[PDB]
RNA sequence: CCGAGGGUAGGGCCCGUGACUGGGGCGAAGUCGUAACAAGGUAGCUGUACCGGAAGGUGCGGCUGGA
RNA sequence: UUGGAGAGUUUGAUCCUGGCUCAGGGUGAACGCUGGCGGCGUGCCUAAGACAUGCAAGUCGUGCGGGCCGCGGGUCCGUGGUCAGCGGCGGACGGGUGAGUAACGCGUGGGUGACCUACCCGGAAGAGGGGGACAACCCGGGGAAACUCGGGCUAAUCCCCCAUGUGGACCCGCCCCUUGGGGUGUGUCCAAAGGGCUUUGCCCGCUUCCGGAUGGGCCCGCGUCCCAUCAGCUAGUUGGUGGGGUAAUGGCCCACCAAGGCGACGACGGGUAGCCGGUCUGAGAGGAUGGCCGGCCACAGGGGCACUGAGACACGGGCCCCACUCCUCGGGAGGCAGCAGUUAGGAAUCUUCCGCAAUGGGCGCAAGCCUGACGGAGCGACGCCGCUUGGAGGAAGAAGCCCUUCGGGGUGUAAACUCCUGAACCCGGGACGAAACCCCCGACGAGGGGACUGACGGUACCGGGGUAAUAGCGCCGGCCAACUCCGUGCCAGCAGCCGCGGUAAUACGGAGGGCGCGAGCGUUACCCGGAUUCACUGGGCGUAAAGGGCGUGUAGGCGGCCUGGGGCGUCCCAUGUGAAAGACCACGGCUCAACCGUGGGGGAGCGUGGGAUACGCUCAGGCUAGACGG
């Protein structure tokens, strides 16, 4: 089923993922549907995580799966704020 | 065969590098010297690495 | 080139053991090296690269002086054979220390008939030959026990150095055997390189007919020295006195080299050939 | 040297069973309604080609069938025995 | 790494007194004021008319010899001007200018760019509060570029600040001594810097 | 029924190799003549034809890039 | 308008034509000489040859029944392990390779009224009744093993029947639509399954149907290499009626009927090649290329085939033939183009490493289990970037060595020598990457609160102590930056092209000196460049290579003056598409840089709509200067 997920991008010691929807059966790093926002998990700049929190909502709204650790982000960035 | 003396004869194996010599009409590989059973040559100084010669004390 | 010890092997009667490492002294299988052939030399990655004596002994076995004749064309003759020095380095061109000659070594008579030969007939080499391939060495019977002392301390400048040694016969072959027997430091550290310098040196010429010397062990066991005077080059002459006074002493005689000959005749004069 | 892709293969092949013994009886029973129409042989044809109408959905249920193979199947089994009372009618019982 | 030889003959080659080597370049014990020829069996043999090539080839080793700087770093730094936008020979001079190894320079915390390479690589530089060790850190414009003060304590920068007491540095530049930092304040323009460098045939060399 | 492929038989293309034979290129100092370049000592070239150790010559016609 | 250098070489000399050669940039490189540190990349281009060994796909006791080991005691039962079995979902993804393929294969844009889509998400309705089978297990043959054979018991979310019919399916008729799209009526046909806990209530499941989302199938336009010394090809061949097959169109397959279909706009054939995003070069136009990474395709020893299934005609599933190899007489066994590794071939190409901590994937209520994807570490100057081998002072200038007109010149501030800094090493501390899942409060939601876990790694980095501490390679006639002595004497050798060497060689060999790069420097191989030397940009043909021996004419190309219709080309605006990465510009994160992130700028090309009408096209009408006729 079509899922929001982290895709690794960056480097060796350096990761920079970009939370991402795609169907499940795919390559991590590989065509995913729609970019959704990024994440700078070691914090080296200001923005460490953005997220267009429009899209996730539709995205999730039409049954995308979000990670263990991609509610994480959603969620802290306030998806399910009500 | 460049160089001033060599060390090659029947059943010699050896490597062969591009580049012909003008003079020697057919003649349109050179063998690289110090490879297999090529050796360098003794006693040689200057351009010793297109030569298979190392470096003396 | 650099290798690659994947795994490490053992042998046994019925089957194939292994092991985690092998320590000096053992041996055993090495599993993974590609480009490592018989009588190379293996050492570690971080570690003094040595080549151990793996792959060795020729050994020329004739003797031939040319005498550069005449006389501002000797340069030729000495690269003429740097030339032949590395397209057949089987032959050994060598000065006589003494006698001060280029003594063209080699293994047979028709080795030096070649060579001789090319050697004029291709470089025209202004010299000319004898010559005989008295090629013969020197070695003891029996265990001789001397001493090696060199004093002059006759005006102040130098020259003191003293030493004994056990020259015994070796096993014919095995070539030249030296080991520093020297307990505390009755002879100084620094002394004991340049003792061998003498010891080496004076094995080179022999005391019969003068033909290097070789196989024989060496065991220098005593010495005194002085402090102001004892300088290297008075520790390298008295070795030299005492192995030519050594050699010359418990019996030595001439070694002459012998060939392993195989003649294909034909069978009609085999017998002509066998009896002579 | 090992597997679960064993069992899956001592698995498919009950299912391949099961499936062959439905496909089987379609046909036969098609086929022999065709038959049954083509004479008509009426009140008969129906009846049977209501068998086969029932067996045709009901592998339509499992993996046998495909919902649209079982439709394509029916379609054509009707049409048959339709087209065929076609030659002399008197369609009773029910199945039109 | 850089040049790490001998320099007065680079000098006697480039027939022009390049500022390599610190006070001496300015005692009369310098090579180039005893002689002015170059290196080797023939520098005083009567100069044989250079060709254009060579001409440029000269005018770059020039330039180069300079800024002690690998002919790698170099051209580097030279296509980077070219991509970059307007004059080529300007904003290679600019970006040559900007190395920090250079900064540490002309705001003569050391007395030779080897001297302030050195510095620069040793720890005694930082920029902008953290330490940088790095000789090519490009200086941007604004930056506070001071000697560490865990090694303000040490006899060469003390030698080399008390010679830079009223002295004036370059119009980009600003020196407090004492506190001993400095800043880049711009990056300079051409005619506000002399070299003994025809700027346009370095870039003539590289068109060919 | 079709069906991997096996077999039988006959063809097409390609590659390598072959006694011997064809001419081609190259190769510091071979043998014979001297066809061409000066009207090159018979102007030259030419398509063709026949001839002749060889270059070549000769017929017929053509060209001037000849007189 | 951020972009464009040429040189040597035909002659006695000239100008021109013309080939050859060089300098530049590039590479999955390799070979010589040489080699200190670190980072990010990257590393079988050949034999899609053959492979030893280990691992690369499982998971659910919240679907069911079981045998053995325990833990409370009354051979009992509960329980939780555990091993298979039945059942379910996964195993069609992820990972490898480029052999095949010149094709709807790929690219780009569209069509599907001709279609599928498990899990995930919305909306509607339902879960009532009965029956049944096979493994495990108990019994019995054969084997040196694979293992299998037969007789009987049994559970379920396994299998079947009856019923309900929200609904869906099929035939026939009608209504709207227009290829098989939505609706309606009568006939007929079709659903289901329980488990759990804290148990008058929620949780995970099941059933039919409708929509969504995602992923696909099939079709069509246009683009995609060399040879015409391959010129004609075609019998399922082209079309049609009927039928089979499929999720679905179709000659996809069959039967018959018709005689078609394709081709110089290059069919057929042969050769070569996976294609693309992009990569390299280039002023551009162009050329060359498809390794890594992303997308599609194809293939899983060579072949054929189907089963199961939402999906495969399935790399680590099945069957059969072939080749090869293997274990000990019936047979069996194997499939590294997964990860490492071996072997062969080759100029050449890596550790049988570490960890599931993170990201992603599978199953699971969940704890969790698995994951050679992946995250890391190792080796290789393969590549790129960074850094070191010291800094300042130090003589009209030591020694040695080179040159000399014998005065002197050169190496050269170079060294020594003084002082200063302090790569390495040494101690001390020491990470970010890790906050979720889970627990508690709330309501198992929103929100708050709490805990656990790091392979890399005692590493980066930070603190203190701290030693002067690798340099090599090419080249010095001209092109082309760098000159003298000796040796040698058409020898020995150099050579990229012109050419050097025949006794005074800046061209060979050493030396001293010099120039260029520098942990590299050179060589070979290949690509683009210079090559306006295939010329669209941007060339030529009297004598340099080049006008067909000359007509006539087919196709094709091109085409006078005026007016109007259409708008095909051409132009214009809008709109969709032109994935990500890359390249570019700006900002930022690793001490810099390489590398890496964020944001921007978009264009060609096609789809659609709207507009213009000069030129080109087409249609109509008119002319007489071209052309033809009297
Ligand atoms: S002294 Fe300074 S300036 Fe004079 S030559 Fe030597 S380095 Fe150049
Ligand atoms: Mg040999
Ligand atoms: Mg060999
Ligand atoms: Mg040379
Ligand atoms: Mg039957
Ligand atoms: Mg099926
Ligand atoms: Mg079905
Ligand atoms: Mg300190
Ligand atoms: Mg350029
Ligand atoms: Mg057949
Ligand atoms: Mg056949
Ligand atoms: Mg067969
Ligand atoms: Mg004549
Ligand atoms: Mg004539
Ligand atoms: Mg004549
Ligand atoms: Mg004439
Ligand atoms: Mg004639
Ligand atoms: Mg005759
Ligand atoms: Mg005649
Ligand atoms: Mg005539
Ligand atoms: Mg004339
Ligand atoms: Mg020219
Ligand atoms: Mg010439
Ligand atoms: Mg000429
Ligand atoms: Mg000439
Ligand atoms: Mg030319
Ligand atoms: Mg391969
Ligand atoms: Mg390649
Ligand atoms: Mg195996
Ligand atoms: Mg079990
Ligand atoms: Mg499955
Ligand atoms: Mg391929
Ligand atoms: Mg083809
Ligand atoms: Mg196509
Ligand atoms: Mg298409
Ligand atoms: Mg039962
Ligand atoms: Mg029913
Ligand atoms: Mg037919
Ligand atoms: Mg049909
Ligand atoms: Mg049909
Ligand atoms: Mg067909
Ligand atoms: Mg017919
Ligand atoms: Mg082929
Ligand atoms: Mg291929
Ligand atoms: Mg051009
Ligand atoms: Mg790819
Ligand atoms: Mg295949
Ligand atoms: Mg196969
Ligand atoms: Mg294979
Ligand atoms: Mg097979
Ligand atoms: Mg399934
Ligand atoms: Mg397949
Ligand atoms: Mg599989
Ligand atoms: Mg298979
Ligand atoms: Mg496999
Ligand atoms: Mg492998
Ligand atoms: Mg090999
Ligand atoms: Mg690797
Ligand atoms: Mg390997
Ligand atoms: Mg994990
Ligand atoms: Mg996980
Ligand atoms: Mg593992
Ligand atoms: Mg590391
Ligand atoms: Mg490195
Ligand atoms: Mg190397
Ligand atoms: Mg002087
Ligand atoms: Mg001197
Ligand atoms: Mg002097
Ligand atoms: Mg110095
Ligand atoms: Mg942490
Ligand atoms: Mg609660
Ligand atoms: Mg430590
Ligand atoms: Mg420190
Ligand atoms: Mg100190
Ligand atoms: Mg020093
Ligand atoms: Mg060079
Ligand atoms: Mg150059
Ligand atoms: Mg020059
Ligand atoms: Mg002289
Ligand atoms: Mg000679
Ligand atoms: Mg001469
Ligand atoms: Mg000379
Ligand atoms: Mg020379
Ligand atoms: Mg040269
Ligand atoms: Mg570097
Ligand atoms: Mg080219
Ligand atoms: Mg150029
Ligand atoms: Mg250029
Ligand atoms: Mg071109
Ligand atoms: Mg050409
Ligand atoms: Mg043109
Ligand atoms: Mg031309
Ligand atoms: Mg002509
Ligand atoms: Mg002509
Ligand atoms: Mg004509
Ligand atoms: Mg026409
Ligand atoms: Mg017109
Ligand atoms: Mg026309
Ligand atoms: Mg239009
Ligand atoms: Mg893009
Ligand atoms: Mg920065
Ligand atoms: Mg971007
Ligand atoms: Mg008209």
């Amino acid at each position: 089923m079509v899922k929001i997920r982290l895709a690794r991008f960056g480097s060796k010691h350096n990761p920079h993922y970009r939370i991402v929807v795609t169907d499940a059966r795919r390559k991590r790093d590989g065509k995913y549907i729609e970019k959704i926002g990024y994440y700078d998990p070691r914090k080296t700049t200001p923005d460490w995580l953005k997220v267009d929190v429009e899209r996730a909502r539709y995205w999730l709204s039409v049954g995308a799966q979000p990670t263990d650790t991609a509610r994480r982000l959603l969620r802290q960035a306030g998806v399910f704020r009500q | 065969i460049p160089g001033e003396g060599h060390n090659l004869q029947e059943h010699s194996v050896v490597l062969i590098r591009g580049g012909r010599v003008k003079d020697l009409p057919g003649v349109r590989y050179h063998i690289v010297r110090g490879v297999y059973d090529a050796a360098g040559v003794k006693d040689r100084k200057k351009s010793r690495s297109k030569y298979g010669t190392k470096k003396p004390k | 080139r650099k290798e690659r010890v994947a795994r490490l092997l053992r042998m046994h009667a019925n089957h194939r053991e292994e092991v985690e490492e092998l320590k000096a002294g053992d041996l055993g299988a090495v599993v993974g090296l590609k480009e490592t052939i018989t009588g190379d030399t293996l050492v570690g990655e971080d570690a003094p690269r040595v080549i151990l004596e793996s792959i060795e002994v020729p050994e020329p076995v004739i003797d031939v002086a040319i005498e550069p004749k005449t006389k501002a064309d000797q340069e030729k003759l000495s690269q003429a054979l740097a030339r032949l020095a590395e397209e057949d380095p089987t032959f050994r061109v060598s000065t006589h220390p003494e006698t001060g000659q280029t003594i063209i070594s080699g293994m047979g008579e028709l080795h030096l008939e070649i060579i001789v030969d090319r050697l004029k007939r291709e470089f025209k080499v202004d010299a000319n030959v004898g010559k005989p391939q008295v090629a013969y060495r020197e070695t003891i019977t029996k265990p001789v026990d001397v001493e090696g002392k060199f004093i002059r301390q006759t005006g102040g400048r130098g020259q003191y150095g003293h030493v004994k040694i056990k020259v015994e016969p070796l096993p014919r072959g095995s070539g030249f055997e030296f080991v520093n027997a020297i307990v505390g430091g009755v002879i100084p550290k620094e002394y004991i390189p340049a003792v061998q310098k003498g010891i080496e040196e004076a094995m080179q010429s022999g005391p019969l007919i003068g033909f290097p010397v070789v196989d024989i062990k060496v065991t220098l066991y005593d010495g005194s020295y002085h402090e102001v005077d004892s300088s290297e080059m008075a520790f390298k002459i008295a070795g030299s006195m005492a192995i030519k006074e050594a050699v010359q002493k418990g019996d030595p005689v001439i070694l002459e080299p012998i060939m392993r000959v195989e003649v294909t005749t034909p069978e009609e004069y085999m017998g002509d050939v066998i009896g002579d | 040297r090992n597997l679960s892709a064993l069992k899956r293969h001592r698995q498919s092949l009950k299912r391949r069973l099961r499936n062959k013994a439905k496909k089987s009886a379609i046909k036969t029973l098609s086929k022999k309604a065709i038959q049954l129409a083509q004479e008509g042989k009426a009140e008969e044809a129906l009846k049977i080609m209501r068998k086969a109408e029932s067996l045709i959905d009901k592998a339509a249920k499992g993996s046998t069938l495909h919902k649209n193979a079982a439709a394509r199947r029916k379609s054509r089994l009707m049409r048959k025995v339709r087209q065929l009372l076609e030659a002399a009618g008197a369609p009773l019982i029910g199945g039109g | 790494g850089r040049y790490i030889g001998p320099v007065c003959r680079l000098c006697r080659r480039e027939g022009v007194k390049l500022y390599l080597k610190g006070e001496r370049c300015y005692s009369p014990k310098c090579a180039m004021e005893r002689r002015p020829y170059p290196p080797g069996q023939h520098g005083q043999k009567r100069a044989r008319r250079p060709s254009d090539y060579a001409v440029r080839l000269r005018e770059k080793q020039k330039l180069r010899r300079i800024y002690g700087i690998s002919e790698r770093q170099f051209r580097n730094l030279f296509e980077e001007a070219s991509k970059k936008k307007g004059v080529t020979g300007s904003v290679f001079l600019g970006l040559l200018e900007s190395r920090l190894d250079n900064v540490v320079y002309r705001l003569g915390f050391a007395v030779s760019r080897r001297q302030a390479r050195q510095l620069v690589r040793h720890g005694h530089i930082t920029v902008n509060g953290r330490r940088v060790d790095l000789p090519s850190y490009r200086v941007r414009p604004g930056d506070e570029i001071a000697v560490a003060e865990k090694s303000r304590n040490l006899e060469l920068i003390r030698q080399n600040l008390e010679a830079m007491k009223g002295r004036k540095v370059g119009p980009w530049l600003s020196l407090d001594v004492e506190g001993m930092k400095g800043k880049f304040l711009r990056l300079p323009d051409r005619e506000d810097l002399a070299l003994p460098v025809n700027e346009q045939l370095v870039i003539e060399f590289y068109s060919r």
